[PDB]
């Protein structure tokens, strides 16, 4: 199955998963690709935020689905 | 270009963009709430012309939505144009606003906008609309235009930039650079990058070479890549070049793009609308038809609905029905939102328009300037949430009264204003942030109740020159005096009964006596404006402890986030972990850099070491010990001395003039950029291998060469001009400014040689040679000490540092970098400009709102967003989390848990009442970061047998101390369970 | 001997000492010299707790797994109420230049550890004279992968989950102390084996023999820290007929090279410093009291 991982600045990032994978692994794959550690990214959907021990199927992400990627700031 | 005041925004638009910026002139319609919000943003982004337009007069509803207004200029009914113009030119002096009121009807001539570059339309009719949009996109060259508008909760936002627009930078992003490491004699070839550090390109992008080694032909070319792998990716046909050897840097190239846009008229019918919730994917064109339906509404009745008349709903309800099934894609009814704009069609929400202004201004400026990638094409924000949870609301509470919160009562209701006027809340920080937040305050008139109500802001720092680009409420002659009480001062003008008390303290652990837990538990809501996280965090954990809700906001460039924290129903700031600066390895640093920053952190470094640590070393040890007798003695008795070795070279090679100072520096250039050259040579020759046979000197390494002295290059007179005043400080030298000229610098230079290139007892010898020589008197051991002052532009901080980081380039050959570079990359400045801190504002103020009203957990949101992409995401805030220990026991991360004791209270008598209250036994009692009792350190055992009131050591004004625990884990050789804090009374 | 040595450094191995006292108004006062003093005194904040937990249960390994030996050992004392304050000190291995010797240096845990790897400097410079090893900065920086966090590789950082200061501590004593430290600089083993690399190192072991000689007995014999006094007044008594033999050895051994022309100079020089060194140390191994 493919997703895509839309972060801000408009990088756009391609994934393999299937369903039944945990929303760690998922995360632990953007590593490979980004070198961002896991502990520091967090990734919306539906405007959901995905919380970890869970599986895609309990959030229905399905093919070609989108996720945001999204940080904080520090500025003020 | 004045750097004193746009030092923060050129870091954001850069010189091309501020050069095109000047020479523009904007023409702006309607002076509403909207149109003030969008003119106090654009003439604090520095146009050059502004002319504001309006036909009105003031009126006693107008004062609850202008901060600019007064009761004598709604008793005079003055117009609303002029009555504005004298305090917005104040804003900035550099800025030419004019004023204008001829009438704009469908018979007005439109030839006299052609002079403008671009119009700004706000409540305005639809079929002016329509015809000024006609009008305009038909110029040669074409004039941009903007249409915005907000009517009681929701909002509209459109564009059109003509059929074509060029578009300079789609990101803003600057390019990243990679390191070849292999290549292949193919068609197609395959680049491989280094080892680890992927490229993170994607295919279609453009990229240039340079400096490869074998494959000459691609140095200077421009290729388009098709990715791969993640280390990877492959460029043109190279069969025919030679083989590649080795070295090589690609560079990332930015290509201009062309969007296209369509006229008003056609893009009623299917609009290309953006998301901002993904929840609801079709709620934006619901909004659409409903907004086009009150537009007709209006028209046919030359009225707006009135609150609570069925009849009028019904008749917007059939409009919008007409409406939807004539658009292209045939969406549905949403009759909810019909029913709530019907509702609340007279009202105003001045959050909203703070937002919707801050976005507005942003379009306008890549509009005026084609810097960023322009909006397409319309835009839907709104406030739903906010009536959402009211439920069925009678009619009466929304009817005006006669005040000036006219307004925000038909906007929410009575009972939520009244609840909103007896907020007790404290602010940290007065930036840019706050200055917005307080004016937001005054308009929602939060706190102005007599009975009940106080507003309190802390900040330490003072008014500087460059603060005054963002922050609106200060003025020049206000520089150097606490921020708090000018924003106060300021404040107090906009409402004059908004009570607000100023401080002058900074949030730390050490002023944690005033800030005690009353004055937390007193008030009702924490706002933060802060620029560093461990202030953030501090402010988080004092939250924590005493249940209050916190909201928390930042800006860096023209990104922003919010973030929303409730009791027992969302997580805290310290639940998430933000990104640190990445340190640069040592020997990177130190002996091998590869870009800019590297020689830049060097220089840093060096000032540090040479006028700070050296001289407060010095300091300390000269008076550790009275005498230099006295320490000539001790060391001839052969007692050792910390520091000695240094102290006393620096006391032997001790300047005594200007001449000497001048020397001095003269030696320090020639031993910072000739000796190390030479010596990293000689330690490692330039053919030297490795075990593979590859060259030590490879990439990302750069082989080093010398620099020669020259006087007629300015760089080098640059250092040592610099070099020179900074030591004459240092030492306590007078000295004139007729002497930095290069003149007197070759004269005293001319007879001055330089050494070729290549201890207890001569440190004995030179402290003698002092003595003998009366030069140990008590003025001698002095030394003052510097402090880095990157705001000063005559200490010479900066340009010392910059010419030692240029120099240093060179010597590397690496392209340097110029003044304002370096001063941002040196002083760690954070890009800033009003659109953004505007919108987060009104976004937090938002918020507020819904954390006032005590909605449940499904009303509140989180917005992070991008206005260059530009992108906004509402997500909702994270829910708590469950943490289990054993037999089933669990908290979270709101819990705690008290124990009662009394005088001669025992440490063992505290395990046991946590074990029979709890059901769990405690093996490790920490207060803080002092432990009490852990059983593995030596000694602890016996401490079983303490009074407890012994063994924590308080304080008389505390009647309660926190400590922390922990519990064995039921499989022994793993780590103890946490658990939750546990606090502890000393008596009933 | 050895089984004596064992026995008898056994019960000295972990302890606690006291280093920092409070007044009245919350100030703190260093009884003893410490490296990161103003980052003690500027970080207040009492919000991390994971750090308390992580060292209480280090703490169970730190009493009983650390090494021990005739050959080398180690030594850590902490405060006696924070547990952010540590102490260490390492004895050189057997059959290198650093032979008996005895190093110390500074632990500092952040605040946000174990996210974040532990600070560690050198304290044996000798007034920051003398660089001791090519991963040893004569400033006291102590460089090491498990140390530092960088790109490199992610089996190569400090791993929050995994990494611990006794692996810290065994690396620095296995890697950075070895035989023949000249080589441990990348490029350098390309010319393993010829005669100038031999050349090379031999005048780096002398340069390091004396400098070990003169800043890692002789100085902590006179001036000892207060932390470890005891250990040193003990480790040196038991072994003074070693550390004899072992310098008339190398006195002997360095000699041998001081006919040569092209590092003659350098040979006699270290020579003859290392024979005024000693000179020295006999007289402070005669006078030193039985423990
Ligand atoms: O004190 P630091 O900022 O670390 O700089 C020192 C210092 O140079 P300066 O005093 O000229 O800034 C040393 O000189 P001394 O004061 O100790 O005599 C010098 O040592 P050398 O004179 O022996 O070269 C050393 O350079 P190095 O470590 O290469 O020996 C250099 O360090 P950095 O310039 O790399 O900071
Ligand atoms: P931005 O940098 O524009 O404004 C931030 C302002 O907040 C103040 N500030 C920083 N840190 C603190 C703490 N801990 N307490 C109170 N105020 C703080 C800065 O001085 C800026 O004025």
């Amino acid at each position: 199955m493919q997703i895509f991982v839309k972060t801000l600045t408009g990088k756009t990032i391609t994934l393999e998963v299937e369903p039944s994978d945990t929303i760690e692994n998922v995360k632990a794959k953007i590593q490979d690709k980004e070198g961002i550690p896991p502990d520091q990214q967090r990734l919306i959907f539906a405007g959901k935020q995905l919380e970890d021990g869970r599986t895609l199927s309990d959030y229905n992400i399905q093919k070609e689905s989108t996720l945001h990627l999204v940080l904080r700031l520090r500025g003020a | 270009i004045d750097d004193a005041l746009y030092s923060r925004q050129r870091y954001v638009l850069g010189d091309t963009a501020m050069q095109k910026m000047a020479k523009s002139h904007v023409f702006l319609s309607g002076m509403g709430g909207l149109g003030l919000e969008i003119a106090k943003n654009l003439v604090l982004a520095g146009i050059k012309a502004v002319t504001i337009h309006d036909t009105e007069k003031c009126q006693a509803w107008d004062l609850g939505t202008n901060f600019f207004l007064s009761e004598d200029d709604v008793v005079n009914k003055r117009n609303r144009a002029e009555a504005v113009l004298k305090h917005i030119a104040e804003l900035n002096p550099y800025v030419h606003v004019t004023s204008s009121s001829v009438p704009f009807n469908e018979t007005t001539d439109l030839s006299f906008l052609d002079k403008y570059q671009c119009v700004v339309l706000t409540e305005m009719k639809l079929p002016l609309q329509k015809k000024i949009n006609d009008f305009c996109r038909s110029q040669c060259p074409p004039i941009k235009f903007i249409s915005a508008d907000v009517h009681g909760i929701w909002s509209r936002l459109f564009c059109d930039f003509g059929d074509e627009f060029e578009v300079l930078d789609t990101t803003g992003e600057e390019p990243k650079e990679i390191f070849i490491s292999n290549i292949t004699q193919a068609n197609p070839g395959i680049v491989t990058c280094l080892e680890n550090h992927p490229h993170k390109l994607e295919t279609g992008q453009f990229l240039t070479f340079r400096e490869i080694n074998g494959m000459t032909g691609l140095n200077g070319s421009i290729q388009q890549i098709t990715v791969i792998s993640p280390f990877s990716f492959s460029i043109g046909d190279t069969t025919e070049l030679e083989p590649y050897l080795h070295g090589g840097i690609a560079v990332q190239v930015k290509t201009p793009k062309t969007v296209f846009f369509e006229s008003l008229e056609r893009q009623l019918k299917h609009p290309k609308c953006l998301i901002v919730d993904f929840s609801n994917p079709e709620a934006p064109l619901e909004i659409h038809t409903a907004m086009l339906a009150l537009d007709q509404f209006q028209e046919k009745y030359s009225r707006k609905p009135n609150v609570g008349c069925q009849q009028d709903s019904e008749e917007l309800l059939k409009l919008a029905t007409s409406i939807s099934e004539t658009l292209e894609e045939k969406p549905d009814v949403n009759a909810d939102i019909v029913h709530w704009l019907s509702w609340t069609a007279q009202g105003f929400l001045s959050p909203l328009a703070a937002a919707v202004g801050g976005v507005a201004s942003q379009e306008v400026l890549k509009a005026v300037t084609g810097k960023f990638s322009p909006l397409c094409q319309w835009l839907y924000l709104e406030a739903a949430d906010i009536v959402e949870s009211l439920g069925k609301p009678e009619c009466e509470e929304f009817l005006p009264r006669g005040d000036r919160y006219d307004a925000l009562r038909a906007c929410i209701g009575d009972t939520l204003c009244q609840k909103l006027q007896n907020l007790n809340i404290f602010l940290v920080g007065c930036g840019a942030i706050g200055c917005e937040m307080l004016k937001n305050f005054a308009l929602l008139g939060v706190g102005t109740s007599k009975e009940k109500g106080m507003i309190t802001v802390t900040d330490p720092d003072l008014i500087e020159k460059s603060n005054l680009n963002r922050q609106f409420l200060f003025r020049p002659h206000h520089i150097q005096k606490p921020k708090s009480y000018t924003a106060a001062d300021a404040t107090l003008k906009i409402n004059s009964q908004i009570k607000i008390d100023a401080h002058l303290n900074k949030v730390c652990p050490t002023t944690e006596t005033i800030y005690n837990d009353e004055f937390y538990t007193k008030q009702d809501v924490i706002i933060t404006a802060l620029d560093n996280v461990e202030a953030r965090r501090y402010v988080d954990s004092r939250c924590l402890a005493n249940l209050r809700p916190l909201l928390d906001s930042g800006t860096m460039g023209t990104k922003g986030h919010t973030e929303v924290i409730v009791p027992h129903l969302t997580e805290s700031y310290n639940s998430h972990r933000d990104p640190p600066e990445e340190e640069i390895p040592f020997s990177t640093l130190k002996s091998f850099p590869a870009a800019i920053e590297h020689t830049i952190q060097w220089a840093r470094d060096k000032f540090e070491s040479s006028f700070s640590h050296k001289p407060s070393l010095f300091n300390k040890f000269w008076q550790t010990y009275s005498s230099a007798e006295e320490v000539l003695q001790k060391i001839q008795s052969g007692h050792s001395l910390e520091g000695c070795f240094q102290v006393i070279k620096l006391l032997s090679r001790r300047p005594r003039n200007w001449s000497q100072c001048v020397e001095l520096a003269r030696l320090k250039f020639e031993k910072y950029f000739n000796h190390k050259a030479l010596q990293l040579l000689h330690c490692f020759p330039l053919d030297i291998r490795l075990k593979d046979g590859s060259l030590f000197w490879q990439s990302p390494k750069r082989p080093p060469s010398p620099i020669k002295f020259d006087l007629n290059e300015p760089l080098h007179l640059s250092f040592l001009q610099n070099a020179a005043k900074l030591y004459a400080t240092v030492y306590c030298i007078p000295f004139a400014e007729e002497d930095l000229s290069a003149d007197a610098l070759l004269n005293i230079l001319s007879e001055v040689k330089i050494q070729e290139f290549k201890d207890e007892r001569n440190a004995i010898f030179q402290l003698e040679k002092a003595i003998l020589s009366n030069e140990a008197t008590k003025s001698d051991l002095q030394m003052a000490v510097l402090s880095f002052e990157k705001d000063d532009d005559h200490n010479g901080h900066i340009d010392f540092i910059t010419a030692a980081s240029n120099l240093r380039a060179k010597m590397y050959s690496i392209e340097p970098a110029d003044r304002f570079k370096t001063k941002r990359i040196a002083g760690k400045i954070i890009p800033a400009i009003a659109t953004t801190t505007a919108t987060v504002s009104g976004l937090v103020a938002l918020e507020m709102i819904k954390v006032t009203g005590g909605y449940p957990f499904e009303a509140y949101k989180n917005c992070f967003l991008n206005l260059a992409i530009p992108i906004v995401v509402f997500t909702e805030t994270t829910e708590v989390r469950k943490t289990k220990i054993r037999n089933g026991i669990s908290f979270t991360i709101w819990d705690r848990w008290t124990v009662h004791g009394k005088e001669d209270f025992t440490l063992l008598d505290f395990i046991n009442a946590v074990k029979e209250k709890y059901g769990i036994e405690p093996t490790m009692v920490v207060q803080g970061v002092k432990m009490l009792y852990v059983p593995v350190m030596p000694g602890h055992a016996k401490r079983l047998k303490l009074t407890m009131h012994k063994l924590v050591k308080p304080t008389t004004e505390k009647k309660y101390v926190d400590l922390t625990v922990s519990f064995a884990p039921d499989i022994d050789g793993d780590e103890d369970l946490p658990g939750p804090p546990v606090r502890y009374y000393f008596s009933h | 001997l050895e089984e004596k040595y064992v026995a008898v450094m056994k019960k000295l191995q972990f302890d606690t000492f006291e280093m920092v006292s409070e007044d009245e108004d919350g100030k703190l006062g260093f009884k003893v010299n410490y490296h990161y003093m103003s980052q003690v005194k500027n970080a207040n904040d009492a919000n991390s707790a994971a750090r308390a937990r992580r060292l209480a249960q280090e703490a169970v390994t730190l009493s009983t797994s650390l090494p021990l030996s005739s050959s080398s050992s180690v030594f850590v004392r902490c405060d006696e109420e924070r547990l952010d304050i540590m102490k260490v000190l390492i004895t050189g291995p057997a059959d290198t230049p650093y032979a008996n010797g005895c190093f110390e240096f500074d632990v500092y845990f952040p605040q946000d550890y174990p996210s974040s790897p532990p600070l560690v400097n050198l304290e044996t410079t000798g007034g920051h004279s003398v660089r001791f090893n090519p991963n040893l900065y004569n400033d006291g920086k102590v460089c090491l992968s498990i140390l530092n966090t960088w790109h490199g590789r992610p089996e190569e950082k400090w791993n929050p989950q995994t990494s611990s200061f006794l692996q810290v501590l065994v690396s620095v004593q296995s890697l950075i102390l070895v035989a023949e430290p000249y080589f441990n600089e990348p490029g350098y083993e390309r010319s393993r084996g010829t005669p100038s690399g031999t050349q090379s190192s031999r005048e780096y072991d002398g340069n390091i023999r004396q400098a070990t000689v003169k800043w890692a007995m002789l100085e902590q014999i006179r001036n000892p820290s207060p932390c470890f006094k005891e250990v040193i007044h003990k480790h040196f008594y038991l072994k003074r007929v070693e550390i004899m033999a072992q310098c008339e050895e190398w006195i002997a051994d360095i000699q041998q090279y001081s006919s040569d022309k092209r590092v003659g100079r350098t040979m006699s020089h270290h020579a003859a410093a290392l024979k005024r060194h000693t000179a020295q140390l006999r007289e402070e191994l005669l006078k030193l009291p039985c423990p």
